[PDB]
């Protein structure tokens, strides 16, 4: 089995940034002010997911329903889908739209018909064909205590920020719009709501170096500022109409060679900690599109043949699971500090052949953050994700007798709470649990 | 009166039970937006739309007849459920608002003297009538599992002589039965007695077939798992006796339920038959009046009917029809001979058939409308049709229906849509039109389209609308849809008004010209009226871009300045009655005048003003030039104010009168021509209200209100006159945020 990926695109709008700054990011391509044709924002209209999204208008009750049974045309049987919202700034768009786009989200599933957003999500409770999850994308100044209680609302659980430069004066001279001190303040009220918070970083950008490439990613994951779950390398692609094509065109900004780029991310993922994942090394972008950068679209496999030959293994979390039988395995776990909290990372492992079995993220809530009615009353503990692959049954079930024991004693909390997804909100009810709001908690 | 409704464009909802059909009389009811329409799908014309009703502030969930009654039951989303009652004929009234549930209304069933509603907490409630007035107290509601059933339909049958039976369905594999006994002051004994598994998704539609043989009658269960699974209820003294000595392996899954009522009524519930297909989900169900077929309705555009034919046994598809989105409700009717197919899709439109002895198919002229709101509607420049543009992705073209396909004036002439000139992605905020054959629109977008009139459309305009159309070997033919891009490209012998699949991809008009320069997208747009210069204004906020643009309809390209005025931004231009002038009405409370250079085509501000108004102002129209340099201005302040052109200070317009109004006026409006010395002037505000006025230099004069049941229900978008005159009637077109579009028509000498 596993988990259907449905990708859907907002309506195409402008990125509220336009205004006081005068325009976009200078590497952005496409959107409403380019020469694209009726394209979202970061997108050329020329992709297998943006050209599903023309086609259907970007209606979302039409556009995630064509996908869905897309994908069991070929024979997947799907009954556990995640959703993913790209292009834009989902979160910019005015309320009475992004309410009732979220809506129709869940009407594919379920089959309920209605507009109201608190009640969609009880009938998609007890769906068959279930959600486990919402990704929705946005900028780091849009993850304020507004913002964040209305994606609970919405079914959100993981979000995705783009970060792409741990500099100063990246930020300001790629006209991003904010700061890089806002960034890892705001990873702090977001992981204290309890959410998988994946960022975005950006090698090959305007003055930034060869050199100061490494000690950009050494610093992301030394610093216990960022520290986060997840990554997306996004290689610098110039493409035609961008604000950076006229760098390239008068001569003031050339790319790598792809023989140092190739070896630059065999470093890249050699730093990479056990308790995060890559999940893309390049993005997918048509390459008759592209004019300078990345030459082919197979940078994945070539980085892993480069680092053979190194003698270093790329310890990720995203390469490390069945895809070889166990036949063994031990529990162990990790403890790193995060940007406010005490996050742990447990699992089950093999250190002889290097593989998962199964994960789960805890962590302590701190006192200078947290601003949820639920998680004031008194100390308490949240759980973050359980995600287990494939007896090969009760690993769900030993991770959590384990996170529950390891609170109690050792964080000293009166109360647990997981983020749990709507579609799998009844695999905890069964475990004692009890809403409430958008937690699935429990008095210790 | 003197006005008479003429001409509804209604546009139906999402949900799965939106319509139903009284017995007798023969009246489709489909809620549509806030409103409950009235169609009679049966008469010598087509007449489209002939009502609408009011009350509620949601969408419109459920309707339902109670069958053989004077009644009919409504459901919103509204939390109120209300109940309706025909007056004299054909029309109908509120008499009771119900005022619980704190919560929508997802199910509704009904029976003689007794209805039933289902609400999105897992309640499941009974109402009753009692004697001596047509009252519903309630009687008894309960719940199957608290936090996790969810109910989604209900129906509901008699036996014999007071014991009822309810069917249960919702977010779960089962289907679930209760009954209760009637009484004099109200019911007693309701609880659950049977749990009915067999299915694999959730239940979406259930109902019960009538009782023809007495003891014994059928039941569908339809089914999100693609499956129509059956049942079969049996009563008192034939139970099929089983479970002996000498049995007959009975095969588990036909466990054959049984349980009693009271003491005396006790029945026997067994499976009968099961039946793959339908290749998606499956949305309504229905059964026949006489015979023994079924009815259903997908979510894939399909229609078919299910019969069991003989020398098998088993259920097989006898008649299968249907040409993305789904269909939602579909009813059944015999006039004389024949029964009729009708059913609806995603664009709000109701697709019908026709065929004799269940054997040959074939069109039947529907009706349709919009889903979303109305924003701008523009007549043709000779007055024959009027472009009526939507929120919804889409824009009409309506146009009456006077010569058939011989050519002879039918005696009643109809109104109906002929053309869906473009399906593009926008909001499609303003229009205008130009010609006979082009006219401009734009949207939500920083550009404006312009779309020339096609030969197959051509054609059909001067068959059966009878308009002369000359120079006819220029024009292109029609495109379907832009698959490469979004521009549309290039790309007989018909008896009536096009059906619905040819409106959707046969019907849209190719574009002649795509031209640019605002950058933000489109508030609103006017036209010279020598047909010379198009001008146009976009949103902002700002200063620097608040500017009037000017375009050349020859070569499509700008004029060279620009026109600083306005702060916020514009929300109306128009030109005078000749080319002279030219006014601007914006959001920032203001208004501005520009004049024309009629050789360079420059503007320069001349007559200026920084309050006229309290709060903003709206809309504004001129008068002909056989009054004088007069326009009028409507305004958010509930007034509106006629200003006249006089010098003797010095070359200044001032107002001569206003009235004030109960709500703040949005759309006004003034006739092409004066009627004995004297012009029309109709206004219209924020909650459906139309005045018309007539006006001599400072004194205004109150003719009629129009009726409140002929009114729209929400705000007034635009107000628009037609410059034709036929048969001493004028013409009122009329759109609204209750996605409705009207026709009125006003006879006056
Ligand atoms: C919306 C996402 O797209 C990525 N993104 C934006 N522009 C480019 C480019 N030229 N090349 C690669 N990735 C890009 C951003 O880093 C952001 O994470
Ligand atoms: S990068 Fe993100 S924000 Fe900057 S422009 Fe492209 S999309 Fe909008």
């Amino acid at each position: 089995s596993g988990i259907a990926v449905v990708a859907v695109m907002c309506k195409p709008h402008r990125c509220p940034h336009i205004a006081y700054t005068g325009n976009i990011c200078v590497y952005c391509p496409g959107g409403p002010d380019s020469d694209f044709e009726y394209s979202t924002q970061s997108y050329t209209g020329y992709e297998p997911t943006s050209m599903r999204a023309i086609r259907a208008r970007y209606d979302p009750y039409e556009q995630a329903r064509g996908r869905v049974e897309q994908l069991k045309q070929l024979g997947h049987s799907i009954d556990k889908v995640e959703y993913v919202l790209m292009g834009g700034t989902f979160m910019s768009l005015p309320k009475e739209y992004r309410e009732d786009f979220i809506v129709k989200l869940h009407n594919a599933l379920s089959g309920f018909n209605g507009n109201d957003i608190d009640e969609a999500i009880l009938y998609s409770q007890q769906s068959l064909t279930k959600c486990v999850g919402i990704t929705i994308e946005t900028r780091p100044d849009y993850c304020t205590q507004t913002h964040l209680d209305d994606m609970l609302k919405y079914g959100c659980t993981r979000l995705e920020i783009g970060v792409q430069s741990l500099y100063e004066d990246v930020a300001r001279d790629t006209n991003r719009g904010h700061t890089v001190r806002s960034v890892c303040e705001t990873f702090a009220v977001s992981k204290d709501a309890g959410y998988k918070v994946v960022s975005h970083m950006m090698p090959d950008l305007p003055n930034v170096g060869m050199e100061r490439d490494i000690e950009q990613f050494k610093e992301y994951f030394e610093n216990p500022d960022f520290r986060t779950d997840g990554l997306k390398i996004y290689p610098t692609l110039v493409i035609r109409g961008t604000g950076l094509y006229e760098l390239w065109k008068t001569g003031r900004y050339k790319s790598y060679s792809a023989n140092a780029l190739v070896d630059l991310v065999a470093r890249i993922l050699a730093l990479v900690p056990p308790w995060t994942r890559i999940y893309r090394v390049q993005r997918d972008i048509p390459m008759p599109l592209v004019t300078s950068g990345v030459d082919n679209g197979n940078l994945r496999e070539l980085a892993l043949a480069r680092m053979k030959d190194l003698g270093t293994t790329c310890r990720d979390v995203r390469t490390r699971e069945v895809g070889v039988q166990p036949d063994q395995v031990e529990l162990i776990r990790r403890d790193y500090y995060a940007n406010g909290g005490w996050e742990t990372f447990l699992s089950y492992e093999d250190p002889k052949k290097d593989i998962l079995i199964g994960l789960l993220r805890l962590r302590k809530a701190s006192k200078k953050y947290t601003y949820r009615k639920e998680f004031t009353s008194q100390r308490t503990s949240i759980v973050r994700e359980l995600h287990v692959y494939g007896q090969h049954q009760g690993f769900g079930t030993l991770l959590m007798e384990e996170a529950e024991r390891i609170a109690k004693e050792e964080h000293g909390s009166e109360k647990i709470s997981v983020i749990s997804g709507v579609g799998v909100r009844n695999y905890y009810g069964k475990l004692g649990y009890e809403l409430d709001g958008p937690y699935m908690s429990k008095r210790i | 009166e003197c006005i008479t409704p003429e001409a509804i464009f209604i546009g139906a909802n999402k949900q799965t039970q939106v319509s139903d059909i009284h017995k007798v009389k023969k009246i489709v009811a489909f809620g549509a937006g806030k409103t409950i329409a009235l169609w009679d799908p049966i008469e010598p014309n087509n007449k489209g739309v002939y009502a609408t009703l009011k009350g509620h502030e949601a969408e419109v969930t459920c309707v339902r007849f109670v069958p053989d009654s004077d009644f009919m039951v409504s459901a919103s989303e509204d939390h109120h459920v209300k109940i309706w009652k025909f007056t004299d004929y054909s029309h109908l009234q509120c008499i009771q608002t119900i005022q619980h549930y704190s919560k929508t209304i997802v199910a509704l069933s009904a029976l003689p003297s007794l209805i039933s509603v289902g609400c999105a907490d897992g309640t499941i409630s009974i109402w009753r009538q009692n004697i001596q007035n047509d009252e519903f107290g309630l009687a008894h509601e309960f719940t199957i599992k608290k936090g996790f059933f969810y109910p989604l339909c209900l129906s509901l049958s008699k036996v014999e002589e007071k014991k009822y039976l309810l069917a249960i369905g919702g977010t779960n594999v089962n289907v679930f039965i209760a009954s209760f006994i009637l009484s004099d002051s109200g019911i007693e004994k309701c609880r659950v007695v049977a749990e009915l598994e067999g299915h694999e998704d959730w239940v979406k539609s259930l109902a019960f077939r009538h009782q023809e043989t007495p003891g014994d009658y059928l039941l569908c269960s339809g089914s999100q798992d693609r499956y129509i699974r059956l049942w079969r209820i049996r009563i008192n003294d034939l139970i099929d006796d089983s479970e002996e000595d000498s049995k007959k392996l009975t095969l588990l899954s036909n466990k054959q339920y049984k349980f009693q009522i009271d003491d005396e009524l006790r029945v026997g519930i067994n499976f009968e038959a099961l039946i793959m297909g339908h290749d998606d989900w499956i949305s309504s169900l229905q059964w026949h009046e006489s015979r023994l077929q079924l009815l259903a309705a997908t979510a894939d555009t399909s229609l078919m009917v299910w019969e069991p034919d003989e020398t098998s046994g088993i259920w097989v598809c006898s008649l299968r029809l249907g040409e993305s989105g789904g269909f939602w409700s579909c009813l059944w009717f015999t006039h004389e001979r024949m029964d009729f197919f009708l059913t609806n899709g995603k664009t709000g439109s109701w697709r019908m058939w026709a065929t004799k002895d269940n054997i040959i198919c074939d069109q039947r002229l529907g009706i349709s409308g919009a889903t979303k709101d109305v924003t701008d509607i523009a007549w043709s420049p000779s007055g024959e049709y009027l472009l009526a543009t939507s929120l919804d992705q889409t824009t009409r073209l309506f146009a009456p229906w006077i010569y058939d396909a011989s050519g002879r004036k039918r005696e009643i002439a109809t109104w109906h849509e002929f053309s869906r000139p473009q399906i593009h992605g926008y909001d499609m905020i303003c229009v205008e039109t130009v010609t006979d054959t082009r006219f401009v629109s734009g949207g939500d977008e920083k550009i404006l389209r312009s779309f020339d009139l096609p030969k197959g459309v051509a054609g059909m305009l001067q068959k059966f609308v009878g308009i002369q159309f000359e120079e006819k070997s220029e024009m292109p033919d029609s495109a379907t849809v832009p698959v490469l891009g979004l521009s549309n490209k290039a790309g007989s012998l018909l008896e009536c008004p096009p059906m619905e699949d040819q409106l959707q991809r046969h019907l849209l008009w190719p574009e002649v010209e795509k031209l640019y320069g605002h950058g933000f997208e489109i508030t609103c747009l006017d036209i010279s009226p020598d047909q010379k210069l198009i001008a146009s204004a976009c949103r902002s906020n700002n200063v620097q871009n608040a500017v009037i643009r000017i375009f050349s309809t020859e070569n499509w390209l700008e004029i060279k300045p620009a026109l600083p005025f306005h702060s916020l931004t514009i929300t109306r231009l128009k030109f005078s009655k000749d080319g002279k002038f030219l006014l601007s009405v914006c959001r920032d409370r203001k208004w501005a005048l520009w004049e024309r250079n009629m050789e360079d085509n420059t503007f320069e501000l001349r007559f200026k003003n920084e309050k006229p108004h309290t709060r903003i102002i709206w809309d504004a129209d001129w008068a002909p030039l056989e009054f004088g340099n007069v326009f009028v201005t409507a305004s958010r302040d509930k007034t509106v104010k006629v200003w006249r052109h006089q010098k003797e200070p010095a070359d200044d317009y001032v107002l001569e009168a206003s009235i004030k109004h109960t709500k703040a006026v949005t759309a006004i409006s003034i006739h092409d021509s004066m009627i004995r010395e004297k012009i029309l002037i109709s206004v219209g505000l924020e909650n459906g209200e139309i005045y018309l006025y007539s006006y001599t230099l400072g004194k205004f004069e109150l003719i009629t209100q129009l009726n409140e049941d002929i009114t729209p229900a929400d705000k007034i978008t635009r107000l628009r006159w037609s410059h034709l005159k036929r048969n001493g009637k004028l013409f009122l077109g009329v759109g609204s945020s209750d996605l409705s579009t009207r026709i009125y028509s006003l006879a006056y000498e």
